[PDB]
């Protein structure tokens, strides 16, 4: 979160690995236009990727899955 | 004896100093040889 | 665009036509009224390109219609400007010319190619001797130099067959007929008949450069200029300064006077001069050639205009001003500012102050995005006026902007990874940046004056690894060492210790209260003190088995103050924390303690408020300092003035002539050193713990509250020998150099000192303020070569799975435990259990982290000896496993994959490098009980009954109960010991005994002495002595043994009464005592000898510092080494040669003798055939780390490299973990040397990578055939960074020249691996967040 | 000892020690090594303890 990111990376393992995700994530919220999962709170597109991967909702298999259904459903079309 | 003067001025001057001058006579004597040379061909 | 690796070889003229786009004719640059550019010039637009874009000097074909196309009239094609900065031109040389660096950079390639001394390419490049080419005819032959009347004597005679040449000319013929493979094929079957070790290796590295030079597929030819390139006239401009001159590079000037000679050259030719002008300018356009390419390397330097030499191409490459270190490897950055720092108290530990001017223009284009996102202004013209002028919705839009944005803070010099960290900023007035007090101690700053620097990180990656990786509240550990940097210092120290501390009765003694809130509206109100002695009721919480917290309620005995302080401790820690008088190390403690127990959250929330209530109460004290605070003993002048009246008696007594003078000398230093401690300890005593004071009743003492004192005690600032300094004596000076005055200053800084006393102190003074000035450079080049040794490793694997280790030991110099083993064994893994089924059932589990729990059952079952993995015996390739490397110290767990190790080994060995400066040995006494158990001994008993040992390597321990070591010792040849082995010795007992000025040998048993060899006059001198008349024996050597003494070799024989020797049981060796040179006997021949008796008396009569660890870390060759013992067997003498000592080891079961020249004025320790073993110490002196790594092994070398280092570094007090120079050594012993015949490409003293031997020898092995034989080669820090297998990481780091040259023959390939590689290229390093990225490429490689 | 190890014999020989000592690569005349000496250490000129 704000201060401290010890919750995410005990989530995930690496820092690194942290970090890469959070970073595309924060792409995602910042240009593609997505709608963040926990409420704003007036937060730059940085920390609310921190806080969605802390608390389990983001994460590289789920971005995986995501990114594959919203490919699929487009190439349907 | 050559101390490996690596100086090229070195080099240039001690290959001229060879040759020795000669005066009055010699110049008349070349450009002599040197007009035959013309004349000849 | 994108590529894969970088290769170099030499340039082929037909290459260097095929850069160009035109060839240079003119040496005209442009013209003197128009400046526009000439012709054929060196900065033609035809050639290099348009001087302004899409715009040719006509403009007939213009307004993009024609797109490459050439307009013919004024010769200018229409394109960008930019192509200016990147073609390149030509010049074709009417004379070839020989390529300097090829020629003098030693050895000379040109020179090994050809088998010729380079004076003789020297004698025939200018003109001063022929050379002959071919002989057809058997007279002459090829490379014989010929001088200038011989080739008159062989022309007249010979001729027409007789080819001689001289000058470029003549090596580029040699150099073209010579045939490659028939010299391989020669010099392949020349090393096959013999080997003279220096012929041996010149031939191998001679046929190293042909099959290296067939290979590449270069031919030597090319290495003799005939086109010469030009560089683009971008990178050599020509500038118009304001003032109307011009600024031009010095390449500009060379590149002229080489196109002067060129075409006065080919002037000359056409016009058929003599030749001595051809040969002249000849010479001088060779020289003009080797100025351009690299200047003042041919001797002398040519000038410039001014006094001062031009710069050429070489010299833009190589120094530390070149490319490579000051525009590749650091560069000058956008977005960034700078300013004074100053201390903000106020601020959370995730905080800076940021001035609004600054924070307004590095973030100018952020605020140009979101003024024009709000509609606020409608162009980005609009918007910098909007800035410009300061409107109150810029400031707005700067507050929402810089939310949640991290900026970086750096103070140079960056000595460890902690001197750049992220911080979030707040807006603050002003110009100064305002810091956080805590983080001043990893910055090592202070706030007098320092600047720092800020930096912006701008893309989202950027922003989160400010965030994650380097935000200050993530850095709260050291990586050198375990233990926490956030460190409360100074004004929070005296704060928590003035409120913590406890008084005699002062106001409140005995109430009792309900909790520290009750004790909180006490203090405050003036109903009591903070120093009250107070019964108060405190509930503690204790962490459960599964994490639970269970609360326990009492009523403590504390005081106020420590009531009010406990409010903020988390809850978790026991009371027993705060109930006592906090110093520096309590408060490091408690917050250590915090961390282990609750994690990471509470410790830096607790950190803060520590601060804050420090600071609070430190100003409440009011503490402050007077002159009367710096008391001074009562009886100072007694002690003065009896020491002065004791020295004047000895300076008295002096004259009598019984006292020489060093006697006095030192006489007069011991006394004023004893005085000098007489007054420190009456002064403390008077100090410290004085104040009486009444209990209601009589009087009680208590420690002081003076101010100097409690600054001393708290460990806020002082010391105890400042204040020495203050109150006591100034004490002892000494002179310049080494010696130490004789007379003292006997004053303090409160009495004052006297015109003298301040002149003698000066000395001291001014040297230790240049040793530090002078210091630090030595210290940066270290760190320098440390960080280029070792940075490419990284952290790889996840299990080599080797069964190797380190076993490691607790260090017990001398008597006293340096080390325990919870300090060095902490967090590595633990290789190869060592279990204990006995007295400890010990239980040690494969491959596990030592936590704290295990290193505590270790202790409790107090073991002592530990087998552990470690990095110099990993088993990966290029990098290292995570389990042989350990704990990741700065965070607290195993380390991750993909972290470089390197860098910061080499930062946490440098950084402490600046402060780090520039004979009673009669017997063995033991200090505390315990018990004996020698080790390597070889005893004998004499008739006196004690033990007398002759083994070279004999080691005393002392085993407690509990079954450790707490004392060691090295016993030294031929001393009488008292006890023997097993039995209790007690503390202060003497155990050993000997002659400290000789070594004797040992007599072992009795009978008749007879004197063997020996004659007087020729081997002894016969001594007279007066009316006593004892004579003493003393064997002459071979030095000055006459001629018909020299084969008698000294012996005592020991005979019975018939002569006959009794056998030793079992052993068949000869009773033969041949005692060597110096046999000195004073007791004649025929003297009953005891055993046990001395029968010889021959006598035997450290830089340490940075230099210190700088040498061992080379690993430079000590001048006087100690020999070691190769092969085991029989030892002997032999024939000595010129004085040649002669050392012939035959082994007991091997059969090749084995003979060591020694030096004549070395000993030799050991006598005669003895049991040495691989490596026994034979003489005395320096040990060689080479000699280490042959004989004893790799692990040898290792345990002694960072047992030396980590010696200079304990004595300083400065802590760091073995793994950094483990690390290290890693790294230095890289290479190996190869002697076998192998299946491989390989040969006789080839050296290769070990790596590389390992991967060809487990390839073959997959396979049946045999591998090569290998020995592993110890370099020194500088020779192995240069031997590296990439010529970017070497020409970067030194010697570019030698480098560049070698990876050009040899035709090398890089391919990139390292992180200074991909850091010049500009790309992302394997190492960290980049590492996933390289990986895919690396799958990539399967796809290809 | 200096004696015995000194290679040269008469003032000649020992001027032309120095001559090709401080120009090395010039043949050393008569009158070039004692300017060269003169010069050197004795003259008005070129030398001055103050
Ligand atoms: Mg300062
Ligand atoms: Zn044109
Ligand atoms: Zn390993």
């Amino acid at each position: 979160a704000r201060v401290t990111v010890q919750d995410a990376v005990e989530k995930i393992g690496n820092r690194f690995d942290l970090v890469l995700v959070a970073a595309r994530r924060a792409r995602q919220m910042q240009v593609g236009g997505k709608d963040p999962l926990v409420p704003e709170e007036n937060d730059k597109t940085t920390v609310i990727a921190l806080r969605e991967i802390e608390e389990g909702l983001i994460n590289n298999q789920i971005l995986d899955v995501r990114e594959r259904q919203e490919q699929q459903e487009q190439e349907a079309a | 004896e050559i101390g490996r003067t690596t100086d090229p001025v070195r080099m240039y001057m001690r290959e001229m100093g060879t040759v020795e001058l000669l005066t009055r006579e010699g110049e008349i004597d070349i450009a002599k040889r040197i007009e035959d040379g013309i004349n000849q061909v | 665009e994108e590529f894969d690796a970088i290769k170099i070889a030499l340039a082929s003229p037909d290459m260097i036509r095929s850069w160009s786009f035109g060839e240079v004719k003119k040496p005209e640059t442009i013209n003197y009224r128009t400046f526009k550019p000439e012709r054929d010039g060196l900065f033609c637009a035809r050639i290099f390109g348009p001087v302004k874009d899409y715009e040719c000097l006509c403009g007939k074909y213009k307004r993009l219609k024609h797109r490459g196309v050439i307009c013919e009239k004024c010769g200018v094609e229409v394109t960008q400007t930019k192509v200016r900065r990147e073609r390149m031109g030509h010049i074709e040389l009417a004379s070839p010319t020989a390529h300097i660096w090829f020629l003098k950079s030693l050895p000379s390639r040109i020179g090994l190619l050809l088998d010729m001394p380079l004076r003789d390419i020297e004698r025939v490049l200018y003109f001063e001797s022929y050379v002959v080419i071919e002989g057809g005819m058997t007279n002459l032959e090829r490379q014989q130099i010929l001088t200038e009347e011989q080739y008159l004597d062989a022309l007249e005679e010979f001729g027409d067959e007789f080819d001689a040449k001289m000058g470029a000319e003549a090596i580029q013929a040699l150099l073209k007929s010579m045939d490659l493979e028939q010299e391989c094929e020669q010099l392949r079957e020349e090393l096959n008949e013999t080997n003279s070790e220096t012929k041996r290796k010149k031939l191998t590295k001679r046929i190293k450069l042909l099959e290296a030079f067939v290979q590449s597929g270069n031919k030597p030819e090319w290495m003799i200029l005939t086109v010469l390139p030009v560089l683009p006239p971008d990178l050599r401009p020509l500038v118009p300064l304001d003032g109307g001159r011009f600024a031009t590079s010095d390449l500009n000037d060379l590149y002229r006077r080489v196109i002067n000679r060129n075409n006065r050259l080919k002037r000359l030719l056409d016009l058929a001069a003599p030749d001595i002008i051809v040969r002249n300018e000849k010479r001088m356009l060779q020289e003009a050639v080797d100025a351009l390419l690299d200047n003042g390397r041919r001797g002398r330097a040519i000038t410039g205009s001014n006094k001062r030499p031009l710069k050429s191409l070489a010299d833009m490459i190589k120094g530390k001003q070149g490319r490579f270190r000051q525009n590749l490897l650091g560069k000058r950055v956008d977005y960034s500012g700078r300013s004074v720092i100053t201390v903000g108290p106020y601020l959370r530990l995730h905080q800076c102050g940021l001035p609004k001017k600054m924070a307004l223009e590095l973030f100018k284009p952020f605020i140009y995005g979101k003024l024009e996102l709000r509609g606020l202004a409608t162009t980005i013209k609009a918007a910098k006026k909007m800035v410009e002028r300061e409107e109150a919705v810029v400031w707005d839009i700067l507050d929402e902007v810089i939310r949640e944005h991290p900026v970086l803070l750096n103070r140079a010099p960056t000595l460890h990874r902690l001197g750049i960290q992220a911080f979030e900023p707040v807006l603050i007035e002003g110009k100064a940046i305002q810091l956080h007090p805590l983080v001043c101690a990893a910055y090592n700053a202070d706030f007098d004056g320092d600047q720092m620097a800020v930096h912006v990180p701008l893309t989202l990656e950027a922003q989160l690894e400010a965030r994650a990786l380097m935000m200050s509240t993530n850095n709260i550990l050291s990586p050198a060492n375990g233990e926490p940097i956030i460190v409360p210092s100074q004004d929070v120290v005296l704060g928590l210790y003035y409120m913590t501390r406890d008084c005699v009765n002062a106001k409140g003694e005995g109430m009792v209260l309900t909790g520290p809130k009750e004790a909180e509206r006490l203090y405050r109100s003036g109903l009591a003190s903070l120093h009250a002695r107070v019964k108060v009721r405190i509930t503690e919480y204790e962490k459960d088995a599964n994490g639970e917290l269970v609360a326990k309620t009492s009523l403590k005995d504390t005081t106020v103050g420590r009531a009010i302080l406990w409010m903020i401790v988390p809850k978790g820690l026991p009371y027993s924390i705060v109930n006592q008088a906090l110093g520096k190390k309590a408060i490091s403690k408690m917050l250590n303690t915090c961390y282990r127990i609750l994690g990471l959250k509470p410790t830096v929330i607790f950190a803060d408020q520590i601060m804050y209530t420090g600071f609070a109460y430190a100003a409440r004290s009011g503490a402050s300092v007077g002159i009367d605070d710096m008391v001074i003993p009562e009886k100072k002048h007694e002690i003065i003035s009896e020491a002065e009246a004791e020295v004047a008696e000895i300076q008295e007594q002096f004259q009598s002539g019984l006292v020489t003078a060093g006697e006095r000398y030192n006489k007069v230093i011991d006394i004023w050193a004893a005085a000098n401690d007489r007054v420190s300890k009456a002064m403390m005593d008077n100090l410290q713990t004085e104040t009486v004071i009444n209990r209601d009743g009589q009087e009680e003492k208590q420690v002081s509250f003076n101010s100097i004192y409690m600054m001393a005690d708290s460990g806020a600032r002082g010391s105890a020998a400042q204040i020495r300094q203050l109150a006591g004596m100034r004490g002892l000076m000494a002179k310049p150099d080494g010696s130490i005055i004789e007379t003292p200053i006997t004053a303090n800084f409160r009495e004052g000192l006297n015109v003298l006393q301040y002149f003698i102190s000066t000395h001291g003074a001014r040297k230790g303020l240049a040793d530090t000035a002078l210091k630090t450079a030595n210290s940066g080049y270290l760190t320098r070569r440390l960080v280029d040794v070792a940075q490419d490793l990284v952290v790889t694997e996840d299990d080599c799975g080797t069964h190797e280790g380190i076993m490691m030991t607790p260090v017990i110099e001398g008597g006293d435990v340096k080390e325990p083993l919870r300090d060095r064994v902490l967090g590595r893994v633990t290789a190869e259990d060592v279990l204990k089924p006995g007295t400890a059932d010990i239980l040690v589990p494969r491959n596990t982290l030592l936590h704290e729990q295990w290193c505590d059952l270790l202790e409790e079952n107090s073991v002592d000896a530990v087998k552990v993995r470690s990095v110099v015996s990993c088993d990966t390739d290029f990098g290292v496993c995570a389990h042989c490397y350990g704990r990741d110290l700065a965070r607290g767990h195993i380390i991750n994959k993909g972290e470089a190790i390197g860098v910061i080994a080499a930062q946490s060995i440098g950084e402490p490098g600046t402060q780090l400066t520039m004979a009673a040995e009669s017997s063995i006494q033991v200090k505390n009980k315990g018990s004996i158990k020698l080790s390597n001994v070889k005893s004998v008993v004499n008739s006196s009954g004690k033990l007398v040992i002759t083994s070279r390597n004999t080691e005393l321990k002392l085993i407690d109960e509990f079954g450790r070591t707490k004392e060691s010792y090295k016993v030294p040849y031929g001393a009488v010991l008292a006890k023997g082995d097993g039995e209790q010795v007690a503390g202060g007992e003497t155990v050993a005994n000997w002659d400290p000025h000789t070594m004797p040998v040992i007599t072992e048993v009795s009978g008749f002495v007879r004197f063997t060899d020996m004659i007087d006059g020729q081997t002894i001198t016969r001594q007279t002595d007066e009316l006593t008349g004892l004579s003493s024996l003393v064997v002459l050597d071979s030095a000055e043994r006459t001629a018909g003494g020299k084969d008698l070799r000294p012996a005592l024989k020991i005979v019975d009464a018939q002569g006959n020797d009794v056998l030793i049981p079992g052993t068949d060796m000869p009773a033969q005592y041949f005692l060597p040179g110096k046999a000195i006997v004073q007791l004649e021949d025929g003297v009953q000898i005891s055993s046990g008796d001395t029968l010889a008396r021959i006598p035997q009569e450290i830089t340490g510092g940075l230099p210190r660890v700088a040498d061992l870390f080379e690993a430079r060759r000590p001048k006087e080494p100690a020999i070691l013992a190769e092969i085991s067997g029989i030892v002997s003498f032999g024939k000595e040669t010129k004085g040649k000592r002669r050392l012939v080891i035959t082994p007991v079961d091997g059969s090749d003798p084995y003979e060591e020249m020694i030096p004549k004025w070395r000993q030799l320790n050991v006598f005669e055939g003895e049991r040495v073993e691989r490596g026994d110490v034979i003489s005395d002196g320096p040990e060689a780390p080479h000699d280490i790594l042959r004989l004893r092994g790799v692990h040898a070398v290792t345990r002694y490299i960072v047992n030396e280092v980590q010696d200079v570094y304990r004595l300083q007090g400065v802590k760091i973990n073995d793994k950094h120079i483990e690390v290290i050594v890693r790294q230095m012993l890289r290479k190996a040397t190869i002697v076998n015949a192998g299946s491989s490409d390989f040969l006789e003293g080839e050296q290769v990578e070990y790596s590389r031997v390992k991967i060809a020898n487990r390839e073959l092995e997959a396979n049946g055939k045999v591998g090569a034989t290998y020995s592993r080669d110890l370099l020194g820090i500088t020779k192995a960074s240069l031997a590296t297998e990439s010529f970017i990481s070497a020409a970067s780091f030194q010697e570019t020249t030698r480098v560049l040259t070698e990876a050009a023959v040899a035709g090398k390939r890089d391919e990139l691996r390292g992180l200074k590689e991909n850091v010049i290229v500009g790309r992302l390093i394997p190492a960290g967040t980049g590492y996933a990225y390289h990986q895919d490429r690396m799958r990539r490689r399967a796809a290809g | 000892e200096t004696l015995r190890v000194d290679p040269t014999n008469d003032r000649l020989s020992a001027l032309v020690e120095i001559y090709r000592m401080m120009r090395p690569g010039e043949p050393p005349t008569r009158e070039a090594a004692e300017s060269l000496f003169e010069n050197l250490f004795f003259s008005e000129d070129r030398y001055d303890l103050s």
